[PDB]
RNA sequence: AUUCCGGUUGAUCCUGCCGGAGGCCACUGCUAUGGGGGUCCGACUAAGCCAUGCGAGUCAAGGGGGCGUCCCUUCUGGGACGCCACCGGCGGACGGCUCAGUAACACGUCGGUAACCUACCCUCGGGAGGGGGAUAACCCCGGGAAACUGGGGCUAAUCCCCCAUAGGCCUGGGGUACUGGAAGGUCCCCAGGCCGAAAGGGAGCCGUAAGGCCCGCCCGAGGAUGCGGCGGCGGCCGAUUAGGUAGUUGGUGGGGUAACGGCCCACCAAGCCGAAGAUCGGUACGGGCCGUGAGAGCGGGAGCCCGGAGAUGGACACUGAGACACGGGUCCAGGCCCUACGGGGCGCAGCAGGCGCGAAACCUCCGCAAUGCGGGAAACCGCGACGGGGGGACCCCCAGUGCCGUGCCUCUGGCACGGCUUUUCCGGAGUGUAAAAAGCUCCGGGAAUAAGGGCUGGGCAAGGCCGGUGGCAGCCGCCGCGGUAAUACCGGCGGCCCGAGUGGUGGCCACUAUUAUUGGGCCUAAAGCGGCCGUAGCCGGGCCCGUAAGUCCCUGGCGAAAUCCCACGGCUCAACCGUGGG
RNA sequence: GGUCAGGUCGAGCCCGGGCUCCGUGAGGGGGGAGAAGUCGUAACAAGGUAACCGUAGGGGAACCUACGGCUCGAUCACCUCCU
């Protein structure tokens, strides 16, 4: 999925740390899923290993878009313009915690992780 | 190990339960509960060994189930259970009451005190923190908890004496520790002693916090605030080696 | 182990020692002597160590060692750690079962009790001791009688005659 | 508990190697280990693979039945046990085994996650209202030699779900109150969004049903327990390995995880590391301890306890607080076995036992009884985990193999002969079995009745002769010994040692100041660099002054149990184990 | 559960290079042993040629000569020490 950990790469001296053992399930990471811009939200309910239930997004449509006292709305988004983590993601319409978008009525800046939070919230820009 | 140990070994059984450690190869491991496994005294050891009322674990399990002990006001039935330190263990069927106390030796002793004191259990609370409805709740290292206040500053930070009425699980008669109050010392290497606190002053920052005390003899000891346990103005009596 | 075998084991000087004591204390093996030598040696090692160190080692321990020597009878009444150092490996041969039953004179010689003790006729405390290497306290001297007896349940047995001929006591 | 001897020579002194004498640990020969107690046994082999038995289940008091039987009754009818399949719940990640790899934040100790989760369990608070629904069993039926598999009508539960009651989580803004060493976690209001709690119980007892004792579920908080994570210090050898590095060092944003993190990713920079030994090759589970030694030191990681690692080799996910899972699955590699040849099944470096290997190591035993544990109200079930016996030159300890008279020899003794008691051994009794065994021990009958092996020139002067043979055959650890009156050969006899052992080989430690810190040297014994220079490093006159880092003192946190000493006690005794002290 | 597009985890097989160890091959070099064979007489006295040494060339071999050093050097080796 994504084999970790991950303390068995190279030593900072140009050396090789070998720690002979095979991974644990708890320690191992998953493959990324991508949160897509859509008219709807596509959601599924999973339970992560630890015994905590986490809401998965896989497509998204909200940005819940906060004022200066933080009064939200239910409003729909359109295309991601400006994605400052990777500029490639703006194009393919993938939300991030640093994302900046277009929303119907103003621009805003995403401030939420859509992976595990299960909701994407955002606070209006003046831009 | 990838899982809670369900078996304890006899050679892994300490000297603080004052047990023969070459007896078999398997020692009674309590199921997780109030207290640590090596800092507890098993219900098996108390019926079987201590009093001779069992000569097999089947005798002692049957005896506990029918009833010969209640711990903290409530029923027990299997011999697996970690009995804490500063607890109240009861024989209703003999009318004996004991305190679970350290020696200078650091072995758990049941120290007899009168029927009267069985009612009392002194708590010195483990932390104090908010829960919902803006009420603070009381905690312990044997998990013994109470809820409901109005929040605020209240009796102390965390160094309390409470009188606890054990069938009711109620708190009564709250009381601070002072610089003229009593502490019994129940962790560290200075255990079994009971005296009058000289002052509660400490090293003001970092992880170490000293508290100091004098006694009846008047020896000067220093122990952590966590290993200071406030009896009250004396509620239980001292432990003897 | 209770076997002591010295750095040079077929030296002239050791060998002479050994040969002479064999009905002077009773041997039938060297080992029996080696047990006694090991008990004394350990006691003198410990006594030496405590005396070497300052007073800051805890005196309780020196008190417990000295106590044991009062009962056993090596330091009979003495109470001195230096006094332990001076001890011979000839003061622990004299506290043998075979040389303390012959002392009282219940055993004709030390040699005699090599079938009394087997056959179970010499009791100390409440019990038949079977061991020549058993070491006897001053307490333990006050109860030396007999049990499970057959030659002392029959005076009419000639065994009774060989052991007691006008009553041969002391040690030789 | 601190020891030396032979051997360089014609003799001598120094230097120096070798050999031997001591402790310990394998293995090997003879004999023996009677008897009894405790430890132990593929432990330096192929971390080779297996026939066959076995290590994993359990609740009918959750649950409506099918079958046998019981109480009944001999009906209606309700009460039980066994056996049987399906969902529930819990164990199966543990317990047990091994230590290949790994020289590292593996492990130990102190720190520390306010970055993170934690069900069963335990505590305190509160909740379980209503609606919806199934599939085995039963009934019927097809195939495969098998493994194994089925299609359907009916149907129970703590069955499986939804909604509400809320809670949880995210995010923006205001503010207080709890906890802290601080950072700042926990409180509350508000807006917008999502997810959207829960389940009950038979014959009894308590309550009205729920509920509770009992078993389990939900939410909030805590505890305990397990997992992951970070730091200080300690953490092998070869320099015929000296320069190493491209997620590589950092910054910034982000993903993903239970979660910190170049863990992963995009971008941006060119840093990071090294002679106080980097990097590379090689070897090795680490620790408590243990072996040895007066110590200093050396040597070691084995039973056993602690933590990690593995389970034919490798890769892979799911269910669960917890597995990427030691007797589970998927798949690839190798190999095995069954086969209507279509197609199946596995993993004793788990336990008995087998076979291969080699210098070497066990009964296809007995029991679930006791110990621990899971489930069960309990009764009780499950357990080659476990308790024990069997066998075993595996170690240790204890004890017996006589004693007296006694003529006469070697009188710390021996033998003849006489007398006596008498371990085994027989019959009987307890033990104990938790039903065997281990048979000892005790009582009655009752015998001096299990003792061997090595050495004898010097080292061990501890122990001496004959005959044969004659530098031969042989002996030998070393120095040697035999070329014809041989203490040394071989046989015999005698004596000396030690004793259920003795002796041999291999290894390790002492002896060895032959590793020098204690405690070694360099004219000639082995050893001064052809000489200087000055770097790193090491080392610094007198006087004062600041700091108190080094350095000394005191208190307090702590360095698990076991191993070790001392003391006392128990087992005839002791080894040993308990307990206390150190 | 079907089939397929895109992405990740990802053995097994194959190919080439690097590193490290083991077995082994005509033939060839020296070493430790052997008893007897063969040549010379070098070294040890000054061994009848005092010896060593660094360097260079040559010799069947022990070796020899040249140069400079050295005496751990022969000798009553007598400017001198030594006599």
């Amino acid at each position: 999925m994504a084999i970790w950990q991950g303390r068995s790469l190279k030593k900072p001296s140009g050396g090789r740390i070998v720690l002979a053992r095979k991974k644990r399930k708890r320690e191992l990471g998953r493959e990324p899923s991508n949160t897509r811009v859509a008219e709807q939200d596509k959601r599924k309910i999973i339970r992560t290993y630890g015994g905590n239930r986490k809401v998965r997004l896989t497509a998204a449509a909200y940005a819940n878009v906060f004022d200066k006292s933080g009064k939200g709305r239910k409003v729909r988004i359109i295309r991601v313009i400006e994605n400052p983590a990777n500029r490639q993601f703006a194009r393919r319409n993938i939300i991030t915690k640093g994302a900046i978008i277009e929303t119907e009525i103003g621009k805003a800046k995403v401030t939420s992780r859509p992976g595990q939070d299960g909701v994407v919230n955002a606070i209006l820009l003046e831009e | 190990r990838k899982g809670p140990k369900r078996h304890l070994k006899r050679l892994a059984a300490p000297t603080s339960w004052y047990i023969e450690r070459k007896a078999y190869k398997w020692a009674v491991r309590p199921r997780p509960g109030p207290h640590n496994m090596r800092t507890s005294i098993p219900l098996l050891y108390i019926v079987r060994d201590y009093l001779g009322y069992a000569k097999t674990a089947r005798e002692a399990r049957k005896i506990l189930n029918e009833g010969k002990f209640l711990v903290d006001g409530r029923v027990r039935k299997d011999y697996k259970f970690p009995v804490g330190i500063m607890d109240v263990v009861s024989i209703p069927e003999t009318g004996e009451h004991y305190r679970v106390l350290p020696n200078r030796i650091g072995k758990l002793i049941l120290h007899p005190i009168s029927e009267d004191e069985a009612f009392i259990k002194p708590l010195r609370i483990r932390n104090k923190r908010m829960i919902k409805g803006a009420r603070v709740q009381l905690n312990f290292h044997d998990g013994t908890n109470h809820i409901v206040s109005i929040a605020e500053k209240d009796n102390y930070f965390t160094s309390y004496t409470v009188l606890m009425k054990v069938p009711e699980r109620e708190i009564l008669e709250v009381l601070p520790f002072e610089k003229g109050a009593y502490v019994f010392v129940t962790q560290g290497k200075n255990v079994a002693r009971k005296g009058r606190i000289v002052e509660i002053k400490r090293f003001p920052m970092g992880w170490p916090d000293v508290v100091t005390i004098e006694d009846e003899e008047g020896e000067l000891f220093d122990t952590l605030k966590e290993y200071a346990f406030v009896v009250g103005t004396d509620k239980p009596k001292i432990s003897l080696p | 182990k209770k076997y002591e075998t010295p750095p040079h084991p077929w030296i002239k000087e050791r060998l002479d020692r050994e040969r002479v004591l064999m009905d002077k204390y009773e041997l039938k093996n060297k080992k029996e002597l080696w047990k006694h030598e090991t008990q004394l040696k350990n006691f003198r090692r410990r006594a030496r160590r405590l005396l070497a160190a300052r007073g800051k080692q805890a005196e309780i321990e020196r008190e417990q060692l000295l106590a044991r020597l009062k009962r056993l009878g090596l330091l009979p009444e003495d109470a001195v750690l230096d006094d332990v150092l001076s001890l011979t490996i000839e003061d622990i041969l004299e506290r043998r079962l075979q040389t303390i039953v012959y002392k009282k004179g219940l055993a004709r010689t030390m040699r005699q009790a090599r079938q009394l003790i087997v056959h179970g006729h010499i009791e100390v405390n409440g019990q038949i001791i079977r061991s020549p290497s058993y070491l006897v306290l001053k307490e333990e001297e006050d109860t030396i009688t007999y049990a499970r007896t057959s030659p002392f349940a029959n005076p009419q047995h000639p065994e009774r005659m060989m052991i007691e001929k006008a009553k041969q006591g002391g040690e030789a």
